[PDB]
């Protein structure tokens, strides 16, 4: 499963 | 940063003439992801051109693999042509039975 | 920090509301504004944030489609629209800010949050009746078919109150309907005047009912 | 990711070490916040990061817990305390919250004051009637009420409402209204409201003719 | 043995075309066994792999439901990443994303990568260590002093060795049979004529998998580093992959140079003689 992306 | 594509056009099995095969054409090392792959019989586009799905590698280039089904003679030509920003026009290689 | 947002808001089936929220007291562009929804049956659901810097949104997918985030950067404001409201949109409507810019995290401020209500009544006065029995003596007041909210009520002016039971007021069909009822010595009515007094800024109205045996 | 927390209310006295408990339906690792709400108003921020205590929140309020198992510690309840409170997780999104737990004074047992209210003049000549029954000052908040019409049983055309716990003596009460039509009302003789309690076996019970 | 678990992750604008194209690419070891992209007629997760039926209907939502919310996130990145840059609103942008895990057969976490990439040049990593991050400029610094207020590397370092590890423990328990697969290469040498007086010959290894191979000339026991040409390991476009490896020598004793092919599938590595 991938991660939960952080906003940059 | 704008990325040249690197070409390689050779068949998936060994070529004898008269017999069905599948041309490639393996493009690698390109950036941005846009591009428009083209292959040639004798100089003529061949309609229905198959298309990998895109990936891209470790250095963050992008690579896919274009193929059609051909039968090989003594004495036809095979070409890929690729699209694409980085270059100032289409770059073209030709299939070398041998490379 | 302050984040306002504006008052109840009463909406029709099918049309939709605009609710604003005004950020004070930090540099509006190095966080988001975030939107939460509190309602009975569902209790608090995020919802969704908007980059004050470009607009970029980010919805839950239960209310995509359903919420329109938008900014003005300049006046530090968000804005949320709920369009095509049903009964299932009336609740509490927040916006909030997390401590820090981010997808993950907890909300360290809250807007005082606005009421939307989703109903198609037209607005109705209530009918007020008095409530007399048949030691100490209950009397009530009847506050009957009434829309919207609220409804004031008060005993002799506002003089009886220690003894008094106001009570959350309830949908008819449409209209609502509340009671109250106050404790006075037995001895003292009706001797002294005991009167009920109802308002419903809405209608524009209020009503004095003495209560007689 | 769903965050439950068991209980949606709680009875409790003043003085008690309280633990609200907050499930989540996977490892949510720390990343657990618990806000605090009281009536009208927004909720307002606790805990951060599952045992962290923001600032200016008074120390008899704790965190613990791992994995997706956390709890809300209130060591010795003061009366500002009586609230609802609600988990929430940020390990991944959407951001969700539980569905709150609600707590609430305990009290010695009363029976309400029991009062039936007949309909008024000014409601009969328009066609209505409403019979009245306030149940006040009373706890626990279950309780039982019947309505009914010369001996036997009315279901329909009943609204309940009951007020909050009240501020002064921690108790609740309520109201129940039977609207009826003029033709209907006059139609019988004996209007009761029965109100069974656990304070005791025998029915609270007031009438009128 | 060791094995890994990543996703390589796209994101390209397109303005005046709608949304940017969105994909997730997922990968055990080399093989992609899932895929995520915005384009398809209906944008769910796919798996690639074989093996990866034996998954219900949950997993594929769950999958599903976040590669939209990872789309939305990166969908709003590409804005701000204009804004950093001071860039125009007109033409197209990349960002790209390498994130997962390689762990050994006791479960302990050997690397976490977790790297970034705009317009192909890097953006910003976490580093070895898993607490600290390189930024690759100005516009970096601004996303690496947001990512130290919130907490991200901890963050990252919990999904490594926590979520990352579990489901590439159960990745391995559902397609472990299938992901030793290996396709022993098939060797031939060919000749060639050249002009002047000298040949080349050309060593061929057909039909292998996975792609990691080796292929050397050696004059009848000294292998020529230096003389070899060679082509980038190309797929057949069958599943298995291709390669050779040629070298000028002088005519008359051609015999005289030996062909090894080394492989991972091979009992031994292949000597070949013209």
């Amino acid at each position: 499963s991938i991660i939960n992306f952080e906003k940059l | 940063i704008q990325k040249t594509p690197q070409i390689q056009v050779y068949s998936r099995h060994p070529p004898e003439n008269g017999k069905p095969n599948i041309l490639n054409c393996y493009v690698t090392q390109f950036h941005p992801p846009h591009i428009e792959i083209q292959m040639l019989k004798n100089g003529k586009k061949i309609p229905k051109v198959e298309m990998s799905d895109m990936s891209f590698s470790k250095d963050w280039s992008f690579y896919i693999l274009a193929h059609t089904e051909f039968t090989p003679t003594e004495t036809d030509t095979y070409a890929c042509r690729v699209k694409h920003d980085s270059m100032a026009e289409p770059k073209t290689v030709y299939w070398d039975r041998d490379m | 920090v302050l984040l306002q947002q504006s008052g109840p808001e009463l909406v029709k089936p099918g049309a939709s509301v605009k609710i604003p929220c005004k950020a004070s007291g930090y540099t509006f562009t190095d966080y988001n504004m975030d939107w939460v929804k509190q309602s009975h049956g569902k209790s608090l659901e995020w919802i969704g944030d908007i980059n004050p810097n470009n607009g970029g949104t980010i919805y839950n997918q239960k209310f995509k489609g359903k919420a329109t985030l938008t900014v003005d950067k300049s006046s530090s404001a968000a804005y949320m629209e709920v369009r095509s409201l049903t009964s299932e949109d009336t609740a509490v409507y927040y916006c909030a800010r997390k401590p820090y810019y981010g997808n993950f995290a907890w909300f360290a401020y809250w807007g005082q949050g606005t009421l939307v209500t989703v109903s198609a009544a037209k607005t109705t006065p209530p009918s007020v009746y008095p409530l007399a029995p048949g030691s100490m003596v209950t009397l009530g007041c009847l506050v009957k078919g009434y829309f919207p909210e609220p409804v004031t009520v008060t005993w002799n002016s506002g003089s009886l109150s220690s003894g008094v039971h106001t009570f959350p007021a309830v949908l008819q069909s449409d209209l609502y309907t509340l009671s109250s009822s106050v404790t006075v010595p037995s001895s003292t009515w009706p001797s002294e005047t005991v009167t009920c007094n109802v308002a419903h800024p809405a209608s524009s109205t209020k009503v004095d009912k003495k209560i007689v045996p | 990711i769903q965050v439950t927390q068991s209980s949606s209310s709680f009875s409790v006295s003043l003085g008690d070490r309280v633990t609200i408990t907050c499930k989540a339906s996977e490892d949510i690792y720390n990343r657990l916040a618990w806000y605090q709400q009281k009536p009208g108003n927004a909720p307002r921020l606790l805990i951060s990061g599952a045992t962290s205590l923001e600032t200016g929140v008074p120390d008899r309020f704790s965190g613990s817990g791992s994995r997706k198992d956390y709890t809300l510690i209130i060591t010795s309840l003061q009366t500002e305390d009586v609230a609802t409170y609600y988990c929430q997780q940020y390990w991944s999104t959407p951001l969700t919250f539980g569905a709150g737990t609600k707590l609430e004074l305990k009290r010695a047992d009363a029976a309400p004051t029991v009062s039936i209210f007949p309909p008024s003049s000014e409601q009969l000549t328009s066609g209505g009637a409403s019979v009245v029954c306030f149940l006040n000052n009373f706890y626990p908040k279950d309780i039982n009420v019947k309505w009914k019409i010369d001996g036997s049983e009315r279901q329909n055309g009943v609204l309940n409402s009951w007020t909050d716990q009240d501020s002064k003596d921690s108790t609740y009460s309520m109201s129940s209204t039977l609207t009826l039509t003029k033709d209907e009302y006059e139609r019988h003789n004996s209007y009761t409201c029965e109100a069974t309690h656990k304070t005791s076996t025998s029915p609270i019970v007031k009438s009128f003719n | 043995g060791p094995h890994s678990l990543r996703y390589f992750v796209t994101a390209v604008s397109r303005p005046g075309l709608g949304e940017p194209r969105y994909m997730e690419v997922g990968y055990v070891d080399d093989t992609e066994f899932v895929r995520f992209d915005s384009d398809a007629e209906n944008p769910r997760y796919e798996p690639r792999a074989r093996w990866m039926e034996q998954e219900g209907p949950e997993y594929w939502e769950r999958e599903t439901q976040k590669a939209k919310g990872n789309e939305q996130s990166f969908r709003v990145d590409l804005r701000t990443l204009l804004g950093y840059y001071n860039q125009s609103k007109g033409g197209s942008h990349t960002i790209q994303v390498i994130s997962g895990c390689e762990v050994g057969s006791d479960g302990r976490l050997l690397r976490g990568y977790q790297q970034y990439a705009y317009d192909g040049c890097d953006y910003i990593a976490l580093n070895e260590d898993l607490k600290t991050w390189t930024a690759a400029d100005m516009a970096a610094l601004i996303t690496k002093h947001k990512w130290e207020q919130a907490g991200e590397a901890e963050r990252l370092r919990a999904y490594l060795e926590g979520t990352c590890v579990e489901w590439l423990r159960r990745y391995l328990k559902n397609g472990n049979a299938t992901l030793l697969r290996t396709d022993s290469p098939k060797a031939h040498v060919t000749h060639h004529s050249r002009p002047e007086d000298k040949v080349t010959l050309r060593c061929w290894a057909l039909g292998f998998y996975p792609a990691d191979i080796t292929l050397t000339w050696q004059l009848n026991g000294e292998e020529l580093i230096q003389d070899m040409e060679l082509v980038e390991t190309r797929p057949a476009g069958d599943g298995t992959f291709q390669k050779w490896a040629s070298v000028v020598v002088p005519l008359g004793k051609e015999q005289y140079y030996t062909c090894h092919v080394y492989h991972q599938g091979l009992p031994e590595p292949l000597t070949l003689r013209w």
